[PDB]
């Protein structure tokens, strides 16, 4: 949900 | 910061309905749109990611749209267990910012409030106060305004207001408003007034008392 | 089972400082970016910042820059947020939150004062005499200068519920007010009793007042 994470 | 501008900050609508909130980011934020739905008990829950990824267990009727800057969340019929504080947060650049919300209402018909007026109690004049209570219950829709007189004069300073949440059986709202004075200034005067002012009625709703007659 | 835990209230003087905990459980939080949000009345929900607990890696709003330090205790799989110099405008619910998969906590309410417990005095409030015409008759109770939150209110030790309607408490002062209606039909006041129960934990007060003409 985010773009420093993998989703 | 990349700005979120979310509208509207409140909807009042029909169960079934279909209901739309926007959000409006200040820059591209490449998809990255959740949306949040908090109760009224403090719990929140996060109910789309990406734009239009429902999470899991969120029924179908909710849905997400959107692209570069403008994005929409969609409850497709409204049931009652989603009327909340629906809020959107953009998750493309740090640091992540959210939307100031939307809190939605059930609509209902039209009441017009009903006004009680209470003089202070022995046991607080007793101690030196004298608080005047004015209850304005079960009205709907939601805006009032409610202004005291002392011997029909205006009076603005020592009031204090609260205002409950829609009623979650009946979809009214209530008001309570308390005129507080030194116990020596209240009896300085004789008639005490509420006056209130709702769409119901062009003229104002007045309860008021005289402090000798009993 | 993906669950954060927090305390639910912290009080605290102005000047001094807070450590909130977010114990998380049914997941290991080393993979998840750990987020802390504060809510205030009449504003938007603001974003403080979050943690990334395998590497520590921090990443702030920077307006929390010099009020806010996140922290995780990977042993205990909790993650904190110092509040330091705290002021009144510090006072909000604050909640913890992961990603990926969001889940949020269900919030700490913080309160920054200086005031002292107090318990309440409890007033009756008897309708203006003369005589009420109506089918219906409206009472009530005033719960004035208390501290902190919160009073729990009831009507016939709770029997009485239906036609009632308690107020949220709102702080003339350093302390809290706050009232509740009661409308019931005419003929069933004032011959059948009805009081007002308030209890205030903090200052263990128990206190009840019934409604006379
Ligand atoms: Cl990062
Ligand atoms: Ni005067």
């Amino acid at each position: 949900s985010h773009f420093n994470e993998y989703e | 910061d990349i700005q979120m501008t979310q509208t509207p900050s409140s909807l009042s609508a029909s169960l079934g309905d279909r209901v739309t909130i926007s959000c409006r980011a200040s820059q591209d934020i490449s998809h990255y749109l959740n949306w949040f739905q908090q109760k009224p008990d403090g719990t929140v829950k996060l109910l789309i990611y990406y734009t239009s990824t429902l999470h899991s267990g969120v029924p179908s009727r909710f849905s997400g749209s959107g692209s570069g800057t403008d994005y929409s969340l969609t409850i497709s019929n409204l049931e009652e267990e989603d009327i909340a504080f629906y809020f959107c947060q953009q998750g493309g650049a740090l640091p992540f910012t959210f939307g100031s919300g939307t809190k939605l209402a059930i609509k209902r018909a039209d009441a017009a409030p009903t006004v009680s007026i209470f003089p202070p109690s022995s046991e607080q004049l007793t101690s030196g106060g004298a608080s005047v209570v004015c209850f304005l219950n079960n009205f709907y829709p939601k805006d009032i305004n409610v202004k005291w007189k002392i011997d029909g004069s205006e009076r603005q300073n020592g009031v204090l207001d609260s205002w409950t949440d829609q009623d979650s059986k009946d979809s009214t709202y209530s008001m309570s408003s308390t005129l507080t004075l030194t116990k020596d200034e209240y009896e300085r005067h004789n008639s005490y007034t509420c006056e209130a002012t709702h769409k119901t009625s062009t003229s104002p709703i007045v309860k008021s008392f005289n402090r000798n007659e009993c | 089972q993906v669950q954060l835990q927090q305390p639910g209230a912290e009080l605290v003087k102005p000047g001094a400082s807070v450590k909130l905990s977010c114990k998380a459980s049914g997941f290991t939080f080393t993979n998840y970016w750990m987020h802390w949000v504060k809510q205030r009345p009449g504003q938007g929900l603001e974003w403080i910042g979050e943690i990334l607990p395998s590497n520590g890696r921090t990443n702030y709003n920077e307006k929390f820059k010099t009020k806010a330090t996140l922290t995780v205790d990977k042993s205990s799989n909790t993650a904190y947020m110092q509040l330091s110099s705290l002021t009144s405008e510090d006072s909000a619910v604050y909640y913890c939150a992961r990603s990926p998969s969001d889940y949020w906590g269900q919030g700490t309410t913080l309160t920054v004062s200086s005031a002292k417990t107090t318990a309440p005095s409890v007033y009756p409030l008897a309708p203006v005499c003369g005589d009420t015409t109506g089918s219906s008759v409206t009472l009530g109770c005033l719960v004035k200068g208390y501290f902190p939150e919160p009073v729990t209110l009831t009507w016939n030790s709770g029997s009485l519920s239906s036609g009632v309607h308690t107020f949220p408490a709102v702080l003339q002062s350093d302390l809290y007010t706050l009232s509740s209606s009661v409308t019931v039909t005419s003929s069933t006041w004032p011959s059948q009793s009805i009081t007002c129960n308030v209890a205030h934990p903090a200052s263990s007060t128990k206190v009840d007042k019934k409604i006379e003409p």
